[PDB]
RNA sequence: GCAUCGGUUCUGGCGGGGGGAUAAAGGCCCAGGGAAUGUGGCUCCUCCGGGAGUGUUAUAGCCCUGGGUGUAAUACCCUCG
RNA sequence: GCCAGAACGCGACGAUACUACCCGCACGUUGUAGACGUAUAAGAAUAGGCUCCGGCCUCGUAUCCUAGCAGGCGAUUCCUCCGCCGGCCUCGAAGUGGCCGUCGGUAAUUCGCGUAUUGCAAUUUAGACACGCGCGGGAUCAAAUCCUUUGCAGACGACUUAG
């Protein structure tokens, strides 16, 4: 759907042989706060013996994006699960946003291989501060000297519900 | 369950509506494909049926069995009296088809002609074409070669309407018959003015035809009233045991 | 994977003349002139250079942009015919029984017709008609050739087909009755 | 001289009933409207009143001719298509005749 | 949106089925739509399909008696879009068959549908729709392999009407002519002020 | 060997080109992200053709003549604006024939029915002379 | 049929308030540090458009960290009419 | 090629007594899947076109027509546009348009009389296709069936002939 970065800080419940317990942190994309706690107990109970009901939320803040407005290469690590068993994939994209990485990588994922938001993990997120770490062929292509391109066959836009055009359109716009 | 022995089925289903003629006189579906490269010359005739007789002759077949010898053949007469021609027709093509669109008679008619158009012609009035002929004579016949030139302007095709002289035979019949017969020819121009100076004319078989040619025959078979099943189609007889 | 941009360019000597138009293409020179309608194929034509033509296909994939070259290579091939022509060869291979061939001359039109007797000692007289421009000819220079010669490789290399095709053996193991017409050497006029 | 025309309504189709898949309700009818596409074009005629015309076959009051009066109700779909309601329902087999649609509660 | 007396719509370049669609959708609605020229329009996909789709159309027939009841399958072009147009109409009512009744196709353009203006549906045309690239056929070449017989007289016919607009068009051009010097000659010499004020009312 | 050919050319997506969109405003390309969004703003002092800073789908913009010559990849809005007046965009847009149409177009829909009325007026005044001409021209043929 | 009201309901516009990094960005100014899909120069080849190399703001500009203009504006959520 | 021919698919021609037919207008009992400016002719390409050869093309959001008692009576003004007829050319896919001439009407500019009372809304009863009638002009004076007969035909009808 459409998403948005969280922190959210959990802990055990304090008892009189270990009071003061450790605290973790973890980032989630998730469309809301609600199933963002969600997410946060689904991973922890993954990682560590701690619970719901035998746990505790701290604290939920909202990341925002530092430079919305600036033109920026992304790298993914992930792993899903396939009709028979688990795979890892490392996949790269290009645009001005973090979360926008998210959401196209689940758009991509859900064409390209048919997986569903219920089976996809997100291990690391990365920003390539270079440009001689871009991998695959299909982002290298963006960065190339004086990119310019023309757009042959672009239909023009006529009103659907204006029927009967009194003359032959043209695709030259 | 299947079919114990195999065998092919009785009567052929090319044939298959096998009822009567809608018209008594036998009717022609197709022509020869017109070339426009030789003389115009006419395509078809019709006439009445004789007799069969026997002929002998001499085969001139090589390799085979009987050559040079005499064989016995069978063969029929067929009477042909001369034709007359009374008319002219011109067709043209649509996308739905061909159509016709004038048609021209001669100035005086017979009555076996006149007598095709009646069914009671013994208490008629006999006024057929009595308007018709008295547009001849007047301007010249101005409106007759307005209709020729346009039948030479607009047309692809023309057929010649012609009857024949039932006077000359046997029959019992006064009544002649008439059809059409196309021209095939080098041109349009050329077809309608060879048409149109055979107007109450005769013509002789012997200009249309001529001996040892391959031609076509289209008529009428014999009738029989109501038949069953043994007779019509050929099926075979049940055992002579058989109830019903 | 959709490509942006695909280049290549094709020169042309100073000795002929090319014209293309609403994807129609007209080649003329020295030897004559053709003509080829490519409209079933999304390219765009431009002029590189004073003798360079230059062809592209934008956003096209790679099964789109495979289709490239193939234009190249025929405008190419139309080019060098047009200014030097073709010219192929074939011989006769016979064990036993001659083959004999009658190559008449024109029958009332430009095409040519070869008449093919005495194949594998068989009395059938089997007609072909080359394509109009091919010129068919029996070699002097030594024993056991064809000739066939004209302007545009596609009709020059289809009638030598239709000259191979038409020579065969039924019913017969032909590892064993190698009879038949074959293409030994392709080549051009001049050199 | 003065050859112009005389109008002052504009002309509108009627559709169908307000039906489901298999279920129609003569209560109220469709109306489409000359030259409305959008929902906010549509919102003008909202309160207007439309007539239906047709002829008879008798002469009753000075008049071979019949009126049946109604009025707009409210939008329907995305399309300009709008809703009516009537004093008696549509004769069911004007489906593809025209209606009148007046200008009488303006603003 | 517009309400007209009767529509004439040129078929060459058009989707079948999208050009029936709306046709039947005009049709229901209370529009009057004559439709020219049914032996250019285009189906998707190449050639073999279509024959082997019409083929096992071919296929169907009554069993007890091939005279009553079983599909005929008519060859023309425009016997083709009539079907294509029947499937989308309950032509069994009242109400189907009078919406069909609205309804004329033709092959060509017959002379009294020329000298007229002829309309186009833009949601149908092929080059706005189709990848360049893909396989197309043509109705007329399917009725050809399938048994139509007037192809060749209406592709002769058709050029004698195409010289005649020929013709009607240099005569158009000629007529252009006066009108454009006039509007030069004459605006300048006369108007002192109706051309600002023309101009400022946008006209 | 001179070569002629007549084929297509469009017009070049690079930095510099200026975009219109729907709404009547204009927007500069400064990069270009995929095949299908670029990133663009416009500064101008005209509130109507102003437009802010941020992505655009190219599936939503027209491609008009205008290109700003030596733009910097990736430049700020001080830069962009300083290019823009010192080429003076705005000041060339005027004189183009798609904003002279629309301007033209824009003027027809505010129009009251007495204006109408006079509109008419005049137009059959000017027509009354126009078919005089008309006239005089067809006569001597 | 119209004007003034009562009940239910659909659909537009306007004036404010609160919260988050007391939004994040962004404009202008100050201080420091960098790089290339290297600006202007310089060298070579190509005159045939131009290309190759050197090198950190000059005749273009970009990135990172801190501060002022700030209790800035705007987006989202909530809320008084 | 060949067989049947939609009994609600189509064309050409012959003769048509009973106002059966044709022409002119006079009203209107009566009918209609539904007028209210029912106004717009190139062809062709869509990775190219149009043209006045100067230029033009995303856009029919266009062009023409559009005032006056449902549109009167006169004048100053103006040679435009519209309509009925007549004569010559043209049009065959299901046959149409052009030119010329007579006649009738006519705000491009500016004026003089009359509109009330339908009473604060109630379709603006107005178009073109057929059809039934009434007049006054022109032309025309026919067939089919039953019946007797024939046998190239046949259960009876039907069919090929003759009177
Ligand atoms: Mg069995
Ligand atoms: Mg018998
Ligand atoms: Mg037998
Ligand atoms: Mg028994
Ligand atoms: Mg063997
Ligand atoms: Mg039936
Ligand atoms: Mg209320
Ligand atoms: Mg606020
Ligand atoms: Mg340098
Ligand atoms: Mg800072
Ligand atoms: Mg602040
Ligand atoms: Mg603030
Ligand atoms: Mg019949
Ligand atoms: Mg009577
Ligand atoms: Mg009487
Ligand atoms: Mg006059």
């Amino acid at each position: 759907g459409r998403l948005q970065e969280y922190q959210v800080i959990g802990r055990h419940l304090p008892t009189e042989a270990n009071p003061n317990p450790a605290l973790y942190r973890m980032r989630i994309f998730a469309p809301n706060e609600v199933v963002a706690k969600s997410r946060f107990w689904y991973f922890l109970r993954g990682l560590k013996k701690v619970k719901k009901a035998t746990g505790e939320i701290v604290s939920v803040n909202v990341i925002s994006e530092k430079h919305p407005l600036k033109v920026k290469n992304f790298g993914i690590w992930l792993r899903y699960d396939s009709r028979s068993g688990t795979h890892n994939m490392y996949k790269e994209y290009r645009e001005t946003s973090r979360v926008a990485a998210v959401e196209a990588m689940y758009a991509d994922m859900a064409a390209r291989h048919r997986a569903r938001f219920r089976s996809i993990h997100i291990l690391k997120v990365v920003e390539l501060e270079k440009t001689e770490d871009v991998k695959r062929p299909y982002i290298k292509q963006l960065v190339a000297k004086n990119l310019s391109f023309p757009l042959p066959h672009r239909v023009p836009k006529i009103s659907t519900k204006k029927i009967f055009s009194a003359k032959r359109p043209s695709t030259f716009s | 369950s299947h079919r114990k022995y195999e065998a092919p089925r009785h009567g052929s289903l090319a044939f298959l509506p096998r009822k009567r003629a809608a018209r008594h006189r036998g009717r022609v579906k197709s022509f020869p494909k017109d070339d426009p490269k030789k003389p115009v010359h006419l395509t078809a005739a019709m006439g009445y049926k004789a007799g069969m007789t026997t002929i002998v002759r001499d085969l001139d077949r090589p390799g085979a069995k009987a050559h040079k010898k005499e064989v016995v053949e069978a063969v029929t007469i067929i009477d042909c009296p001369p034709m007359v021609v009374v008319g002219l027709v011109g067709y043209i093509e649509t996308p739905r088809g061909l159509r016709s669109l004038t048609t021209v008679w001669a100035e005086h008619l017979s009555d076996e002609v006149k007598r095709r158009f009646y069914k009671n012609w013994y208490k008629s009035k006999k006024k057929a074409f009595t308007k018709y002929a008295k547009k001849y004579a007047e301007n010249n016949g101005a409106s007759i070669t307005r209709e020729l030139e346009r039948i030479k302007k607009y047309c692809t095709v023309v057929r010649v309407l012609a009857h024949t002289q039932i006077r000359k035979t046997p029959l019992k019949q006064k009544k002649a018959h008439l059809m059409e017969i196309q021209i095939n020819g080098g041109s349009v121009a050329d077809k309608v003015e060879f048409g149109r100076s055979l107007f109450e004319k005769p013509v002789t078989i012997d200009t249309i035809f001529e001996k040892d040619e391959m031609i076509d025959v289209i008529a009428v078979t014999k009738g029989h009233g109501f038949v069953g099943v043994t007779a019509r189609w050929g099926t075979k007889k049940l055992p002579r045991k058989t109830h019903k | 994977m959709r490509y942006i941009h695909s280049e290549e360019t094709i020169p042309v000597p100073e000795n002929l003349k090319v014209s293309i138009k609403s994807r129609l293409v007209t080649v003329e020179g020295p030897r004559g002139k053709l003509q080829k309608d490519l409209s079933h194929i999304a390219v765009n034509f431009s002029v590189v250079k004073k003798g360079v033509i230059g062809l592209e296909i934008h956003h096209g994939s790679r099964k789109d942009v495979a289709a490239l070259r193939t234009v190249r290579t025929i405008i190419n091939n139309m080019i060098i015919g047009v200014t030097k022509g073709f010219k192929y060869k074939m011989r006769y291979v016979y064990a036993h029984f001659p083959i004999n061939v009658n190559v008449e001359k024109n029958a009332e039109t430009g095409c040519y017709e070869v008449e093919i007797r005495n194949f594998i000692g068989e009395k059938i007289v089997r007609k072909v008609v080359m394509a109009p421009g091919v010129e068919v000819e029996i070699s002097k220079a030594q024993k056991d050739e064809l000739i066939l010669s004209g302007n545009s490789l596609e009709a020059v290399s289809q009638s030598a087909a239709d000259i191979q095709q038409i020579c065969k053996v039924r019913n017969k193991d032909i590892r064993k009755f190698l009879d038949g017409i074959y293409v030994s050497e392709k080549g051009n006029i001049v050199e | 001289p003065s050859e112009a025309g005389h109008r002052l309504y504009v002309k509108g189709r009627h559709l169908s009933y307000q039906r489901g898949r298999r279920n129609t309700h003569p209560k109220t009818s469709l109306i489409k409207i000359e030259g409305v596409d959008d929902t906010a074009a549509a919102n003008f005629y909202l309160g207007k009143r439309v007539a239906y015309v047709y002829r008879a076959q008798k002469e009753v009051r000075g008049t071979k001719i019949r009126v049946i009066w109604g009025k707009i109700t409210r939008p329907h779909g995305n399309s300009g298509v709008v809703r009516a309601k009537f004093t008696h329902p549509l004769p069911a087999r004007s489906f593809g005749a025209s209606v009148r649609i007046m200008l009488y509660p303006s603003s | 949106s517009s309400f007209e007396s009767v529509v004439v719509i040129d078929g060459k370049g058009h989707l079948l089925g999208r050009l029936a669609s709306i046709v039947a959708k005009q049709l229901l609605s209370g529009q009057k739509i004559v439709v020219v020229r049914c032996e250019a329009l285009n189906i998707s996909g190449e050639f073999f399909r279509a024959k082997l789709k019409y083929h096992a159309y071919l296929r169907k027939m009554t069993r007890y008696n091939p005279t009553r009841g079983g599909p005929f399958h008519f060859r023309a072009p425009s016997r083709i879009f009539y079907k294509a147009v029947r499937g989308m109409i309950p032509h069994k009512t009242a109400r189907g068959a009078a919406a069909l009744e609205r309804l004329k196709v033709f092959e060509g353009v017959p002379p009294p549908y020329d000298k007229k203006k002829k309309m186009v549906v833009p949601q149908a045309l092929r080059v706005l729709r189709l990848q360049p690239g893909r396989k197309y056929c043509t109705v007329g070449r399917l009725s050809h392999e399938v048994g139509w017989k007037y192809q060749d007289v209406v592709a002769r016919l058709e050029e004698r009407r195409k010289a005649k607009g020929a013709a009607y068009y240099e005569r158009k051009k000629l007529a252009a002519r006066q009108l454009s010097e006039a509007k030069k000659a004459a605006a300048a010499k006369v108007d002192p002020k109706v051309s600002e004020a023309l101009a400022a009312y946008g006209y | 060997a001179e070569i002629n050919v007549e084929a297509t050319s469009w017009r070049r997506v690079e930095v510099g080109r200026v975009l219109k969109l729907e709404n009547g405003s204009l927007a500069a390309i400064v990069e270009i992200i995929d095949h299908k969004r670029v990133l663009a703003d416009g500064p101008s002092s005209d509130p109507k053709l102003a437009t802010p800073r941020g992505i655009v789908p190219l599936s939503r913009a027209l491609l008009t003549p205008i290109v700003i010559p030596k733009l910097p990849r990736g430049a700020r809005t001080g830069a962009v604006k300083k290019a823009w007046e010192a080429y003076g965009v705005d000041a060339k847009w005027k004189e183009t024939n798609w904003a002279k149409k629309q301007l033209q177009q824009e003027r027809r829909q505010s129009l009251t029915d007495f204006d109408r009325f006079k509109v008419m007026r005049l137009k059959k005044q000017r027509r009354f002379e126009e078919r005089k001409a008309l006239a005089k021209i067809k006569a001597a043929a």
